[PDB]
């Protein structure tokens, strides 16, 4: 049994019970809790657990202000000594690490909270700073170099080699003829994953956290999110444009075709949000009635984008359980998360009170914590194939909309599908051909 | 049993899951979770007819336009919702019904229009307003304050309604 | 999908951290700053299985025996680490072997020996010395290059397939 200094001159030592603390039904789980008992677990001298510390870091923010956080991590620190060598190695050791450890990753993760707020980088740094002993002092001179080295301001290495780009009819440094038929349905896939891939990669927590890029400053908070969503929205509709402006039935065919064999490659790569950027396109009002156009596909290819729409029935239930399956680099969904994110906030209790006294509801953080957790997993491991500048501008400037209203054009999408095949019983039209050379596929085959 | 589709659409930031959360969730447990499996189904008696009633709340997914069609589609019935202190996202309804119209090839499907109080902000679509926009479309028209729980049932209740009814 | 909990243990500057972080963002980390206890993810497919890693890194030779302890309760297997170009690190080892094998009170933990940072030419430990000692506790040994990347996944998921046997 190990005594405990006196909670009148230590606050963190208030014995728990039902009135500060509650317990998920391995360590514990915490349920919910005072801010006080939150932290005294956030550096609980019983066991390890980094993961509260993300989970906490990462969260806190809804309960508890930066400025008070520090405030009350310094109190945890300066504990006082009421045997002593047992304590010392039992008890304060343990805990000061922990509460530097919080203070790393704080400075390390989460450094906007400094940013925005310059005097509680002061506090830090004079915090930090006032740490005296020779054993502590490792870790003070590592935070103090990371806080300098984030106010002033990434290499791959791989397993294998990354494959060769291929190429179809477009050549090297012809950006000018470069297109849906013209690029390596292979190439386009690759570099689009890529893409994709980065623009997932950069998305953060903060974006995340507290439903903020469904709120009215969701410019300003979740610029990565969005970017990443409105690429993906403009490659759907580039797919329907080329589809529903190419009037020859026999091209059109042609393309809907290289789209599936694209989506293939997608599905090979594990870029499941390309996967849904070609299903939603095939799906869309404009391409799902072409039936003069599905009628001419190939079986194979039917089924290929059969099982790739089956992903996103009974509500993603397949999609979901192919991403826990596959081996990364993957490019996931986002769309499944935001949904969670933004329900587990609405429909869980920001507080749960017992005895009339207001503990923070913690599990609602700590399943918001897995979200973004899970999201950040699938962040880490890097695609292993090269870059090709030429196309990936090109994809990067695509502007299926012009400078037309969202409306406008989706009407004008519609509209060229009944120009294009007509609504029954009017008569199926012939229509010119407008491309210039071979519509033939290379096929989805890398050549080596 | 029968098993109605049901799709909720409008702007972001009307509470539209909230309503989801309001019909589905037992409302005396700690803890609710949406990842849990079949958390968006639930089994009710409708004017004493048992069914299953499957929905559809893609909450916080709106900035991406174009997998709009995609999950109307799915779709028996669907609850247009506008926040009733919002009057840009009233103005939208119409859009939806047209969208709605479109992907699922018919000037008559099942729909209700839901005005939802998100909080205690000044109302400024007044009750009036979409009863007539209501009857214009020709559709039930259900007003809702999610989070008191008040008029949710009723909200989806008529649309299943609807659906029979069609 | 199962989920193996693995602990990398041994003395400090050996490589451990820079092993896990090659191991999951395939990034050489260069500068050297003390871990205290930090956590990693990676769901990976080995040998055509499904797995969840879950890594526990860990801070070494600190002296910190108390907090050690607690690390490898949890731990399902470990994987032991010293530097090919520091004997003291390698002379360690034991010290760690014996104390999960204490903590856990078992003869036959999983765990492989690493002896990293093969990539450096001033090598002071020689690879038969390792093997033995590998050998006496019957455990796999493989020489890792955090660096190269040279040898990591092997290090991993070598472990992952004893704990996976045992
Ligand atoms: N050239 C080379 N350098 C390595 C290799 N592994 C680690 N290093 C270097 O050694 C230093 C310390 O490596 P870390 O991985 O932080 O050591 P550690 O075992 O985690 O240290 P503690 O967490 O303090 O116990 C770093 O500066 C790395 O760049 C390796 O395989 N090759
Ligand atoms: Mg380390």
């Amino acid at each position: 049994q190990m005594r405990l200094p006196s909670a009148d001159v230590y606050r963190f030592a208030e014995p728990d019970s039902e009135e500060n603390i509650i317990f998920e039904e391995g360590i514990p789980i915490i349920k919910a809790g005072t801010v006080i008992k939150l932290i005294e677990r956030l550096t609980y001298h019983m066991y390890a657990d980094p993961n509260f510390v993300r989970t906490f870091l990462t969260t806190y923010r809804s309960f508890c202000k930066p400025q008070e956080l520090l405030s009350l991590i310094i109190e945890r620190f300066e504990i006082p000594e009421p045997e002593l060598k047992r304590f010392r190695k039992e008890y304060i050791q343990p805990v000061q690490l922990r509460v530097l450890n919080v203070c790393r990753h704080w400075v390390e993760h989460h450094f906007y909270d400094f940013e925005r707020d310059a005097y509680l980088l002061q506090r830090m740094e004079e915090f930090i700073g006032t740490v005296r002993g020779k054993a502590m002092k490792k870790w003070v001179e590592s935070i103090t170099k990371i806080i300098q080295r984030k106010k002033i301001a990434h290499n791959i290495t791989f397993q294998s080699s990354p494959p060769t780009v291929e190429w179809h009819i477009s050549r090297p440094g012809h950006i000018e003829t470069f297109d849906l038929l013209t690029l390596h349905p292979i190439e386009i896939a690759r570099q689009l994953t890529l893409l994709e891939s980065d623009l997932y990669r950069a998305v953060q927590p903060s974006e995340l956290v507290g439903s903020v890029w469904t709120k009215e400053d969701k410019e300003i908070n979740s610029p990565n999110l969005l970017k990443m969503i409105r690429h993906t929205t403009n490659l759907t509709l580039w797919f329907e444009k080329c589809i529903v402006e190419t009037e020859n039935l026999e091209e059109r065919v042609a393309v809907v075709s290289r789209i599936i064999e694209i989506l293939q490659v997608f599905q090979e790569l594990n870029n499941f949000n390309g996967v849904l950027e070609v299903v939603s396109a095939m799906n869309s009002s404009p391409v799902y009635r072409l039936d003069h156009t599905f009628e001419q596909i190939p079986s194979r290819q039917k089924k290929i984008l059969e099982e790739a729409h089956e992903l996103s029935e009974d509500h993603y239930k397949k999609y979901l359980a192919k991403l826990r399956s596959i081996n990364p680099p993957c490019v996931p969904f986002f769309g499944i998360y935001l949904t969670n994110i933004l329900k587990t906030e609405e429909g869980n209790p920001e507080v749960l009170k017992r005895h009339g006294k207001e503990l923070i509801n913690f599990s609602k953080r700590r399943k918001v914590a897995e979200i973004t957790g899970e999201i950040q997993q699938y962040q880490n491991q890097p695609y292993c194939l090269r870059v090709e500048s030429d196309i990936k501008r090109f994809f990067e400037n695509l502007n299926p909309m012009g400078n037309s209203m969202e409306k406008e054009f989706t009407d004008y999408l519609f509209n060229k599908s009944l120009e294009i095949e007509p609504r029954n019983p009017k008569p199926l039209p012939r229509f010119p051909k407008k491309y210039s050379y071979p519509l033939k596929s290379p096929g989805v085959r890398p050549s080596n | 049993m029968t098993e109605y589709k049901l799709v909720v659409v409008g702007a972001g930031g009307v509470g539209k899951s909230a309503l989801t959360i309001q019909l589905i969730q037992n409302h005396f447990v700690d803890e609710y979770d949406p990842t849990i499996e079949d958390s968006y189904r639930k089994q009710v008696v409708i004017d004493g007819e048992t069914c299953l009633l499957d929905i559809l709340d893609t909450g916080g997914q709106e900035e991406y336009s174009a997998m709009r069609d995609q999950y109307m589609r799915t779709g028996e019935g669907f609850l247009c919702v506008f926040a009733i202190n919002n009057t840009k996202s009233f103005e939208d309804i119409h859009q939806y019904r047209e969208q709605i119209k479109r992907v699922k090839d018919s000037d008559d499907v099942p729909m209700v229009l839901v005005g939802n109080k998100c909080d205690l902000a000044a109302r400024t679509v007044e009750s009036r307003q979409a009863q007539d926009l209501a009857r214009s479309y020709g559709i039930p028209y259900i007003e809702t304050s999610a989070k008191t729980r008040q008029g949710v049932e009723d909200a989806f209740y008529t649309l299943v309604r609807e659906i029979r009814q069609h």
